[PDB]
């Protein structure tokens, strides 16, 4: 496997049943300002 | 002077698609653009995993300082494009009190791992009691062009944002001779949903 694989990155989202990428904490769930998710 | 340390200020930053309609006609689409305000603070520890680690990585760079050189930019990118060949470019402008030879390094990352790096060296031009540095119409690498094309061919915007969740860019501007970090900018992306176009928030990166 390769974390920098561009096809795998897009495949993970297009075809989630075959997703093979690192699992991460979404930005939404991190300790960040509300403005981070609310555009001006 | 938002994106500015004590020694360098980035006045302008833009990524664009330029299309030639006919020999005398060009259309330019801005994907993202930046052009004494108070900038909110973000704990840099919250973003370390999204950028390269080890020596020369974000943590190492931040710890070496200066702390006032470190910024996080959140873009809402405008991906609403159209269609003579086209040109994908990046332009940016800087100002300094000092006459320096500067190096601009841009790393594009996936899951915090470097995929590509672009490196440019820039010399100073004297301007109105200061020095200006300009990177004009720097060609966007093929990886980024492919990335953009793949993004647009995703069925829904929620898919675009899902991909962007793990896509980052780290910009490091350095004094070539002294290796001092003049500016370090971390870039995070979502797609713009608004009809008003591309938008951004700029944050100061802090330790604790
Ligand atoms: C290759 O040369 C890497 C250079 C990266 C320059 C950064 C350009 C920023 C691209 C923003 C486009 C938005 C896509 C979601």
């Amino acid at each position: 496997d390769s974390e920098t694989d561009l096809e795998a990155l897009f495949n993970a989202v297009m075809n989630p049943k075959t997703a093979n990428v690192p699992q991460t904490v979404p930005m939404r769930l991190r300790k960040l300002p509300d403005s981070f998710f609310k555009p001006p | 002077r938002s994106v500015a340390s004590s020694k360098l200020w980035m006045l302008e930053f833009s990524a664009f698609l330029e299309q030639q309609q006919d020999p005398d006609t060009y259309n330019k689409h801005l994907f993202v653009h930046i052009g004494d305000p108070y900038l909110a603070a973000v704990d840099i520890r919250q973003i370390y995993d999204k950028f390269p680690e080890k020596k020369g990585g974000l943590k190492d760079l931040f710890e070496r300082g200066p702390s006032n050189a470190f910024f996080l930019v959140k873009f809402w990118a405008d991906l609403n494009t159209n269609i003579g060949s086209s040109f994908y470019g990046v332009s940016s402008q800087y100002e300094s009190p000092e006459n320096m030879i500067i190096t601009c390094s841009t790393k594009v990352c996936s899951f915090g791992k470097q995929v590509v790096e672009k490196v440019e060296t820039e010399y100073a031009r004297y301007e109105n009691g200061h020095y200006s540095y300009r990177i004009h119409r720097s060609p966007l690498c093929e990886y980024m062009i492919n990335f953009i094309h793949k993004l647009k061919h995703l069925p829904e915007k929620y898919m675009m944002n899902s991909v962007l969740e793990n896509f980052t860019i780290l910009q490091v501007v350095t004094n070539r001779d002294t290796q001092e970090t003049l500016l370090c900018i971390a870039y995070v992306f979502e797609v713009s949903a608004s009809e008003h176009g591309a938008q951004h928030h700029i944050y100061r990166l802090v330790k604790e």
